[PDB]
RNA sequence: AAGACUAAUCGAACCAUCUAGUAGCUGGUUCCCUCCGAAGUUUCCCUCAGGAUAGCUGGCGCUCUCGCACACGCAGUUUUAUCCGGUAAAGCGAAUGAUUAGAGGUCUUGGGGCCGAAACGAUCUCAACCUAUUCUCAAACUUUAAAUGGGUAAGAAGCCCGGCUCGCUGGCGUGAGCCGGGCGUGGAAUGGAGUGCCUAGUGGGCCACUUUUGGUAAGCAGAACUGG
RNA sequence: UGUGAUUUCUGCCCAGUGCUCUGAAUGUCAAAGUGAAGAAAUUCAAUGAAGCGCGGGUAAACGGCGGGAGUAACUAUGAC
RNA sequence: UGGGGCGGUACACCUGUCAAACGGUAACGCAGGUGUCCUAAGGCGAGCUCAGGGAGGACAGAAACCUCCCGUGGAGCAGAAGGGCAAAAGCUCGCUUGAUCUUGAUUUUCAGUACGAAUACAGACCGUGAAAGCGGGGCCUCACGAUCCUUCUGACCUUUUGGGUUUUAAGCAGGAGGUGUCAGAAAAGUUACCACAGGGAUAACUGGCUUGUGGCGGCCAAGCGUUCAUAGCGACGUCGCUUUUUGAUCCUUCGAUGUCGGCUCUUCCUAUCAUUGUGAAGCAGAAUUCACCAAGCGUUGGAUUGUUCACCCACUAAUAGG
RNA sequence: GUCUACGGCCAUACCACCCUGAACGCGCCCGAUCUCGUCUGAUCUCGGAAGCUAAGCAGGGUCGGGCCUGGUUAGUACUUGGAUGGGAGACCGCCUGGGAAUACCGGGUGCUGUAGGCUU
C-alpha cells in the first residue's frame, strides 16, 4: 500500500493534535539474560533432549503492519505503536496517483 | 393418539374421560371451539325432560373439592343462595333458561359419568350424515341421553 | 459408521412438560443501559 | 448445512415494495415517541444503520430510553422453550406506533363518562363487552311471490 | 442409450428446465409444432377437433413426433394435402437426469440425458381444424394417434370457430358487425373504448 | 542361511519379583411391598464404541391462599380490535429469461439465387430484425395473492386534580422524578400458584398419515408436523 | 565383498548418489586465547581447526541406457 | 467417510435456493466465492449526469471529435451473489487525515460462554462547511486467532529483600511475533513370520426387498416379401412379466454356517430339441417354418484347457434350457 | 372564484396533443460599473423595468394510453381437520370450515394546513 511520512494524531502527553514523523517498526534481540531462556537453559542442559515444542505448520502469508509515531515538538519526544491491516505489499511517502493522465 | 390442541379444549370443558357430559351455553367463542373438537364428541340441543332425569339420577355437586350427592336442599342452599338458588328447580330453572348466574350453577355441579349405550352405535368414526354419531344431532341427542341414563 | 445428524423431533413435549413460563414483570424495572446524561440529572434532583 | 450471517434469508423482506422505491417521506422523523408507548418494528432496507436482526421483523414491544436518533425497546423472543426478555438499540426509520391500544382507550374513556354521566339514575347498565349472541326470532315475509325453484343442471365436458 | 418410459413417467421431482445453471443438454427430438396449410383465412377450415388427457403425467418428445407423423399420414390418404391445419400444444421444457452405473451410490447427481413434458388434466395435446363433410376422418386420425402415448386420453369436438375462442353460432352474424376482423389465421377484436379516427377508417 | 536350533517352548528362552501392571472394551453383580417415573436432542473436545455443558427425572423443603363471606395470578384454548410474512394458485396483450405461427414493415445487412446491366425496378426469403395479435413455460422470475400460522392488547403497576426539585433542553417552554388527595367488577370457558437447593440414568434410535430432497426403485439414504 | 566348472564374450553414461585425492590459496566455521569501552557484571572487534561448499578421478561401485515427419519408374516397405 | 484405501474437504468463514409464507431445520444435496485490495476507492462541501437510440457536420469509414432531442436507472459503486441509491451512495473539483485518545452498555453464533464483526450513547481533541449538521475506516451482508515465552511504547510509577546510592532484573497497562486439524499435540513407513481386547454398530458366499442392465413377451402398423400391412418379418413409439446375468442396499451371521470346478446320485419345473394327436404356409411329392394339448420316455463317445463358458472331430430320432 | 411563499399525503396529481387566461402576481425580457464565475455574463451573481402572453404556469378537452376502484371470472382454483371411502397405481369424490388472481364490462381523473394578496 502507500503510506505518508507525516500526519497530525493525538498526543497522549501533550493533550492535543500535533504533527509526527513515521516509521516502520522492526523487532530486536533477545538479550539473553530474561527469566524466560534462563530457565530454557537449565532445563535444556543435560542429558534428555529437547524439553518444549516447536513449530513447523505455517499457513499464514502476511504479517500485520505496526507503525512507530513520535512527536515532533521537542520537549516531548514521546512514541506510539499503531497498527493496520495486513498487506503484501507496503511503502512510506511513493506517487501521488496522478488522474487524467496518459499511460505509456 | 390425541392431538395436544385438542387435549387442551376438552379439559377446559371438563371432559377428561370417555362418555362424560357438560351443559354449555352457546356464542361465537363457544362454537368454534366445538367446530375443533367435532370428531370426539356428540352434541345437541335438548328439552326438558332430559334435564330432569340428568339432575335427579345421575346428578351430584361440587363442595369442599369433594363430590357429594344431592341428596336434599341444605347442600345446595349453603353453597349456592347468595345467587337466589334454594333447590332443585331453581337450577333447572337457571339452567334450562340461560340465566344470568348460569356459570356458577354448572361449575357447581361435577360432569355427569354415564353408562354406555344400550341398544348399540352406528360408527363414531363419522360424522352424523354419513351413518355415524359424531357432530351436531340436534334434537336426537334426547333420543340418546334415553339409552345412556 | 454413519449416523443422524439432526432432529428437532421430540422437543416440544420436553419444552412444554414443565411449561414455557413467560418472565416475571415487576414494577420498579432497572435502569441498566439509559444515556449516561439524563441519568445524571435524576440524581440531582433526588439530591435537592 | 446454512451459515451464520446476518442477512440471511432476507432478499424479500429488506426490500422496498413496488413503485415506492427512493427518498423517505419524513413524517416518519417527525413523530414524537416518549417513555412506555407500545410499539411495532418493521426493517426498511433503504437505510442501513440501526436496523435490527430477522427475528425482530414483526414483533412488537415497549419503550425503555430514548436517543437523539434512535429508541431503546424490550422485546420477548421464544428461544427453546425459555423465553427471554431483550433490549435492541433501534432507529427511527424502521418503526411506527400501533393502533393495538386505542380501541382500550376509547372505552375507558367513554366508559368512566358513561358511567359518571347516567349515575344519578341510578341503574347499573352494561359497561362490558359480549360475544356474538343467538339470533332473534323474527318474521318473514313472502309479498306475494311464491319463492323461485332451483334444481341441479346435467354435466357437459365443455373442455 | 435411451430408457424405457415407466421409469419417467410421474411428476414427481420439481422443474429443472434449461437454463445458466443447467447445461450440458441436447436439443429435442421435435421441432416442428403445426403443419398442413398453415395458412388459411379463419373461414375456410371453421371445425376443431381435439385430444384432450385424463391424468398427470409426462410425456415425451419421442411420443410427440411419432404422433404427429401417423395422423399426418392418414390425414393425407384421406382428405389432401391442403384440407386441414393440425397444430401441437406442448412443449417440452423439463429435463431428466440420469446416474449411469457404467463408487456406487456416491456422489449420486445425474447428466441432463432428455427433455419431457408435463400434463395437467383438462390440458390439450393436439388440435386439427378442418371442414365438416371430414369430421370422422378426423376422429380416426387421432384414435390412431393414442396408442402412441401412456395413459388415457379422449377426444371430444369443440364449439368453438377453429382455433379461436368464440362460439360458432355467434361468429358468423359478429364479423358482418365489424366487432371481428379476420387478420390473418385468427381474428382480432375490438371494443368501443379507443379513438374514434379508428371508426372513422372503418365504417368507410 | 531355512529367520533355522538353543531341554516337547524362539521374528528374542525359562524362574522369581516389580505386580492386584493398564484397559474410553467384552462377560457377570445375592429379599420383599408401596410411590414418582425417562432419553437417544443443543454447543465444545486429535471428538465419531467416549466425556463436559443445557434439557428430560426424583427428593428435601420454604412464602402465600382458598367455601374460612369474602382474590389475585396462570394457561400448545376461543373471541374483539391490530400488525408480520411472499408459500400454494395465478400471470407473461406487465419487468427478467425462454419459445411457436402467421397478418400490416424490400424498416434493413447480403444472397445456392430470383425476371434482368442490376439497384431499395420488382420479388421472395432467410440469422436476426418495427407494429398489432397468437400457442406453451420458471427451485435459484414476478405485478397480484390465500387457507393454516407468529407477535401485542383486553385496567389499581389504571384515570384524574393540585403542588414541589433539576449543572438536563430553552422565545416563554418541555421532560423526568418526589409529594398529597379523589375515583374498584372491566370479553368467554378452566383450575390452588410461586420460589430455592442437592441430583441420578441418558447423550447408538425406529415407525405411520400429510408435506418433502437424491435415486429407476427399494423392507434404500437424509429432513419438517403430530401421534405411537 | 560380488559372480558361480569349462568354451566363447563382457558394450556406452561421472549429469544423480556414494567413495576418494589435495588445499592456504578462498567463503563459512565452537571452546579457550588476544585487544578496546565501561564504576564492574557485560558488550564489541580482530583471529580462526576438522567439517560443509570450490575443484579433479572412478561403473567386474548403487545403478540408467528416446521421440516425430518426408522418401525407391505397379503397390507395400522404407537403405536415404 | 452409503465397508476401508486412492480421490475430495461437506474440518473456520460468505450469497441465493431446497425450507413446507414468523424464526430455526439435514445429506460426498444444486450453483458460486475467501485467506485479498485502498493516502484514496476514507471523510466534509459544491456543481453535474449514466447505458444506449435517433438526426446532422471537411478528409471521417461500423467505431476518433462537435451539436441537438428521447432516455426510471435498462450504467456504475475493487472482488462472488443478493439487496439499496438520481440536483445519490454514481462523475468531476476544493480542503484535509474521526483509519486518533478513553470508560462502560447491547446485538449476532450461543451454554445464553469467548474470539471476531456490528450498533446506539457519554467524555476529549479535531477536520470540513455560510450554517443546520456530518464523520470515531471502506453503502449493508465474509475477509480472521487463547494461555506460556519474546520484543517495543508509556509514568521524574512500585519491588530488588540488614540499610542507602547507580546499573541490571521482575512487575503494571497497550500493540505486534501464531497456531488453516482455523475454542489452538512438537511427529515417516512396511509386515505373507506377526500378536491382543472387541465388533455382524462394518466388508468378502447363500438367503431377503428392488429389476437399472441382461433374458422372454404383447399392442398399433410405415415398409419388406415382383404383386400382397399382417404366410413369415416389422421401423418410430408404448404396456409388461422372470430372478438360471451383473449391479444398488447392508436386514441375519465375526465365542466360526468348511471358500472354484470335475466324479457320483435322486427329484422337480417348462419358456417343447425330438417322439404321440392336430391346425396353418409364399404346404404339388421329399425336406423346412409358425402354432396348439402335453413334462410320459430320451438328449451320447472324445483332442485342447484347472475350468465353469468356448471350440473342432464322429455317430445319432435328437444331440433343448434350468 | 383564484394566485404567491412554505409544505403533508405522493400518478384520482403522470404522458402526448388541442382551446381559453379579467385584476393582482409569477415569468419572459434589457444591460455587465462594482460582487462573483465562466474557453464563452449561455448557466451562476449583480444592477434594472421599454415591451409580451408566444412559451412556462393555471384551468379545460380526448367514444385517449396509464393510474384508483367496483363487478364478472367463481363459491371456480387451492386449502385446515376426518373416514376399515373408491382405485392395480396415478389420482378422484365426499363430510366439516375458509376462500383468490387474469382476460372481459363499468365509473373517477388531486385532496388539503399556516401566513398574505386580487376579485372595490
Ligand atoms: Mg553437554
Ligand atoms: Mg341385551
Ligand atoms: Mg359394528
Ligand atoms: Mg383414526
Ligand atoms: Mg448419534
Ligand atoms: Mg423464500
Ligand atoms: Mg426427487
Ligand atoms: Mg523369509
Ligand atoms: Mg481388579
Ligand atoms: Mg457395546
Ligand atoms: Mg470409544
Ligand atoms: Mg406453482
Ligand atoms: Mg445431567
Ligand atoms: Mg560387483
Ligand atoms: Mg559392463
Ligand atoms: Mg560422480
Ligand atoms: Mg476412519
Ligand atoms: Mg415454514
Ligand atoms: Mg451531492
Ligand atoms: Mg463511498
Ligand atoms: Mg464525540
Ligand atoms: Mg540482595
Ligand atoms: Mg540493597
Ligand atoms: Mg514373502
Ligand atoms: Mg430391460
Ligand atoms: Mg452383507
Ligand atoms: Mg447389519
Ligand atoms: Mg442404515
Ligand atoms: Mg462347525
Ligand atoms: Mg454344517
Ligand atoms: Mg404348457
Ligand atoms: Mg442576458
Ligand atoms: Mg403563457
Ligand atoms: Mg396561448
Ligand atoms: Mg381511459
Ligand atoms: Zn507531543
Amino acid at each position: 500500500v502507500n503510506v505518508p511520512k507525516t500526519r497530525r494524531t493525538f498526543c497522549k502527553k501533550c493533550g492535543k493534535h500535533q504533527p509526527h514523523k513515521v516509521t516502520q517498526y522492526k523487532k530486536g534481540k533477545d538479550s539473553l539474560y530474561a527469566q524466560g531462556k534462563r530457565r530454557y537453559d537449565r532445563k535444556q542442559s543435560g542429558y534428555g533432549g529437547q524439553t518444549k515444542p516447536i513449530f513447523r505448520k505455517k499457513a499464514k502469508t502476511t504479517k500485520k503492519i505496526v507503525l512507530r509515531l513520535e512527536c515532533v515538538e521537542p520537549n516531548c519526544r514521546s512514541k506510539r505503536m499503531l497498527a493496520i491491516k495486513r498487506c503484501k505489499h507496503f511503502e512510506l511517502g511513493g506517487d501521488k496517483k496522478r488522474k487524467g493522465q496518459v499511460i505509456q | 393418539g390425541v392431538s395436544p390442541k385438542v387435549r387442551k379444549v376438552l379439559q377446559l370443558l371438563r371432559l377428561r374421560q370417555i362418555f362424560n357430559g357438560t351443559f354449555v351455553k352457546l356464542n361465537k367463542a363457544s362454537i368454534n371451539m366445538l367446530r375443533i373438537v367435532e370428531p370426539y364428541i356428540a352434541w345437541g340441543y335438548p328439552n326438558l325432560k332430559s334435564v330432569n332425569e340428568l339432575i335427579y339420577k345421575r346428578g351430584y355437586g361440587k363442595i369442599n373439592k369433594k363430590r357429594i350427592a344431592l341428596t336434599d336442599n341444605a347442600l345446595i342452599a349453603r353453597s349456592l343462595g347468595k345467587y337466589g338458588i334454594i333447590c332443585m328447580e331453581d337450577l333447572i330453572h337457571e339452567i334450562y333458561t340461560v340465566g344470568k348466574r348460569f356459570k356458577e350453577a354448572n361449575n357447581f355441579l361435577w360432569p355427569f359419568k354415564l353408562s354406555s349405550p344400550r341398544g348399540g352405535m352406528k360408527k363414531k368414526t363419522t360424522h352424523f350424515v354419513e351413518g355415524e354419531d359424531a357432530g351436531n344431532r340436534e334434537d336426537q341427542i334426547n333420543r340418546l341421553i334415553r339409552r345412556m341414563n | 459408521a454413519k449416523s443422524k445428524n439432526h432432529t428437532t423431533h421430540n422437543q416440544s413435549r420436553k419444552w412444554h412438560r414443565n411449561g414455557i413460563k413467560k418472565p416475571r414483570s415487576q414494577r420498579y424495572e432497572s435502569l441498566k443501559g439509559v444515556d449516561p446524561k439524563f441519568l445524571r440529572n435524576m440524581r440531582f434532583a433526588k439530591k435537592h | 448445512t446454512n451459515t451464520k450471517g446476518k442477512r440471511r434469508g432476507t432478499r424479500y423482506m429488506f426490500s422496498r415494495p413496488f413503485r415506492k422505491h427512493g427518498v423517505v417521506p419524513l413524517a416518519t422523523y417527525m413523530r414524537i415517541y416518549k417513555k412506555g408507548d407500545i410499539v411495532d418494528i418493521k426493517g426498511m432496507g433503504t437505510v442501513q444503520k440501526g436496523m435490527p436482526h430477522k427475528c425482530y421483523h414483526g414483533k412488537t414491544g415497549r419503550v425503555y430510553n430514548v436517543t437523539q436518533h434512535a429508541v431503546g425497546i424490550v422485546v420477548n423472543k421464544q428461544v427453546k422453550g425459555k423465553i427471554l426478555a431483550k433490549r435492541i438499540n433501534v432507529r427511527i426509520e424502521h418503526i411506527k406506533h400501533s393502533k393495538s391500544r386505542d380501541s382500550f382507550l376509547k372505552r375507558v374513556k367513554e366508559n368512566d363518562q358513561k358511567k359518571k354521566e347516567a349515575k344519578e339514575k341510578g341503574t347499573w347498565v352494561q359497561l362490558k363487552r359480549q360475544p356474538a349472541p343467538p339470533r332473534e326470532a323474527h318474521f318473514v315475509r313472502t309479498n306475494g311471490k311464491e319463492p323461485e325453484l332451483l334444481e341441479p343442471i346435467p354435466y357437459e365436458f365443455m373442455a | 442409450g435411451r430408457r424405457p418410459a415407466r421409469c419417467y413417467r410421474y411428476c414427481k421431482n420439481k422443474p429443472y428446465p434449461k437454463s445458466r445453471f443447467c447445461r450440458g443438454v441436447p436439443d429435442a427430438k421435435i421441432r416442428i409444432f403445426d403443419l398442413g396449410r398453415k395458412k388459411a383465412k379463419v373461414d375456410e377450415f371453421p371445425l376443431c377437433g381435439h385430444m384432450v388427457s385424463d391424468e398427470y403425467e409426462q410425456l415425451s418428445s419421442e411420443a410427440l413426433e411419432a404422433a404427429r407423423i401417423c395422423a399426418n399420414k392418414y390425414m393425407v390418404k384421406s382428405c389432401g394435402k391442403d384440407g386441414f391445419h393440425i397444430r401441437v400444444r406442448l412443449h417440452p421444457f423439463h429435463v431428466i437426469r440420469i446416474n449411469k452405473m457404467l463408487t456406487g451410490m456416491r456422489g449420486a447427481f445425474g447428466k441432463p440425458q432428455g427433455t419431457v413434458a408435463r400434463v395437467h388434466i383438462g390440458q390439450v395435446i393436439m388440435s386439427i381444424r378442418t371442414k365438416l363433410q371430414n369430421k370422422e376422418h378426423v376422429v380416426e386420425a387421432l384414435r390412431r394417434a393414442k396408442f402412441k402415448f401412456p395413459g388415457r386420453q379422449k377426444i371430444h369436438i369443440s364449439k368453438k370457430w377453429g382455433f379461436t375462442k368464440f362460439n360458432a353460432d355467434e361468429f358468423e352474424d359478429m364479423v358482418a358487425e365489424k366487432r371481428l376482423i379476420p387478420d390473418g389465421c385468427g381474428v382480432k377484436y375490438i371494443p368501443n373504448r379507443g379513438p374514434l379516427d379508428k371508426w372513422r377508417a372503418l365504417h368507410s
